[PDB]
RNA sequence: CCAGAUCUUAAAGAUCAAAAGGAGCAGGUAUCAAGCACACCUAUAACGGUAGCUCAUAACGCCUUGCUCAACCACACCCC
RNA sequence: AGAGUUAAAUUAUAACUAAGCUGUAAAAAGCCCUAGUUAAAAUAAAAUAACCCACGAAAGUGACUCUAAUAAUCCUGACACACGAUAGCUAGGACCCAAACUGGGAUUAGAUACCCCACUAUGCCUAGCCCUAAACCCAAAUAGUUACAUAACAAAACUA
């Protein structure tokens, strides 16, 4: 029957949630550390922007936000 | 928005003669006071049409549908200012100005004249629907900002390059 | 569509065809989804004015690669 | 979706009597601030009707009353807009009762399980989020035909 197939998903599944509980910590880890990797690639990409439009600076009053900040 | 008087016979209660010579009594149960809601709506929709309509007894015409459709819009906007949490209703709110939406479009394609009319008198907006539906997520509506205020910025630094350094030779021609 | 080079001669015919342009057709990948000035008007060939242009029928990216064959496209040590 | 309301049961609580009361295949633990009877708020959940098959787009809804109310003159359509049981999170309020976790008892070679007792998150109300299900009637929407014709099984087969 076709419960060959749900007991095999299960078994995978329930052994990935002990996988994330014993190394939790390690995933907040590089989470954060992808997440620097990402805001800083989106500032090159706006620096970018502006030094091949022929400005100096980047225009008065622009402060990049860290969009991939936590907040609420 | 209207609103209807309350001391006035409801719409059945009206072209039957001999109304003004009964007393207070029976115009008072036959007002408006003891109507509930429903009987409201059909003074609404009778006063809408007579106003914007051309040719009330025809019921089939686009305008004709779009009038009905509006007071339904109306109303249900009036339930939702009460009741905020209500999501039904608030599903056949947009599904309404969706189908009123639909029918404009397809007025407008068909008779221009009646349609101008008709957004003028109702006070509706027809906006085009803009191309390429997208989820303006916030990396998306930064670097734009971004990009036009950068494109600003080009332009006076163009503009003063204009006025400034053309002046600069002008003043070797002008001494 | 074709300037220009060359040949012939009664200066108008022909051979090759740059640049530019488009009815249509044209490898893989959307885990590349937004590119960021990519538009236009006036007169000037300036200035001024409008705020637009391309894209889920695949723009913008990335990877692989000569070809649709009387032949065609490209390179001539390297830094297109 | 709002507003108002409560029949049956249960509990705080009081009186009276009794010495035991709960619990299991059998026991222990727990209780003795208890049990039975009479009187009784709040909170929560909605017997029989239902052998009925109605409403909504789906998930859902079946105690009573009132208000508001169920798009389109009646095709298909996304990554767009709106919604989405239960569990879970944030803040405040409620807490009869049920109850993951935890503690005790028993069983067992072991029982951090089934069984028994106690109690918490929580199930509940207001505001926000999360957007997951065997979200399954495993059968997509709109018009139709009973012709042709049985892989198997199931809920017969097919055309635009
Ligand atoms: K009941
Ligand atoms: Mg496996
Ligand atoms: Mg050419
Ligand atoms: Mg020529
Ligand atoms: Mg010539
Ligand atoms: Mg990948
Ligand atoms: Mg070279
Ligand atoms: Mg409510
Ligand atoms: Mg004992
Ligand atoms: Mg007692
Ligand atoms: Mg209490
Ligand atoms: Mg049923
Ligand atoms: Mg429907
Ligand atoms: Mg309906
Ligand atoms: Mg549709
Ligand atoms: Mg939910
Ligand atoms: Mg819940
Ligand atoms: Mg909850
Ligand atoms: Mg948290
Ligand atoms: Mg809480
Ligand atoms: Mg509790
Ligand atoms: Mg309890
Ligand atoms: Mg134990
Ligand atoms: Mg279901
Ligand atoms: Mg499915
Ligand atoms: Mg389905
Ligand atoms: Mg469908
Ligand atoms: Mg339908
Ligand atoms: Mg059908
Ligand atoms: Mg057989």
């Amino acid at each position: 029957k076709n419960i060959l197939k749900i007991r095999r998903r299960k078994m995978n599944h329930h052994k990935y949630r002990k996988l994330v509980k014993r190394t939790r910590f390690l995933r907040r880890k590089v989470r954060e550390g992808r997440l620097r990797q990402k805001q800083v690639k989106f500032e090159r990409d706006l620096k970018r922007i502006w030094q091949k439009a022929g400005l100096k600076e980047a225009p008065a009053g622009w402060q990049t936000p860290k969009i991939y900040l936590k907040n609420q | 928005q209207d609103d209807p008087p309350p001391s006035m016979l409801l719409l059945d209660y009206q072209n039957v003669p001999g109304i003004h010579k009964v007393d207070d009594v029976v115009k008072r149960l036959l007002s408006l006071e003891m109507a509930n809601q429903k009987e409201k709506l059909k003074i609404k929709k009778m006063q809408l049409m007579n106003k914007v309509l051309e040719n009330p007894e025809d019921t089939s015409s686009l305008e004709a549908r779009i009038v009905a459709l509006t007071v339904k819009i109306r109303n249900y906007e009036e339930h939702m200012q009460k009741h905020r949490k209500d999501k039904a209703h608030k599903r056949f709110l947009l599904m309404s100005i969706d189908q009123r939406k639909k029918m404009l479009k397809n007025l407008r394609e068909t008779n221009y004249a009646v349609f101008e009319k008709i957004c003028k008198e109702l006070g509706i907006e027809y906006t085009f629907p803009p191309p390429y539906h997208r989820k303006a997520h916030r990396r998306w509506v930064t670097k734009k900002a971004l990009c036009t205020q950068v494109f600003r910025e080009v332009q006076k630094l163009k503009k003063q390059k204009r006025a400034l350094r053309a002046a600069a030779v002008a003043a070797h021609k002008q001494g």
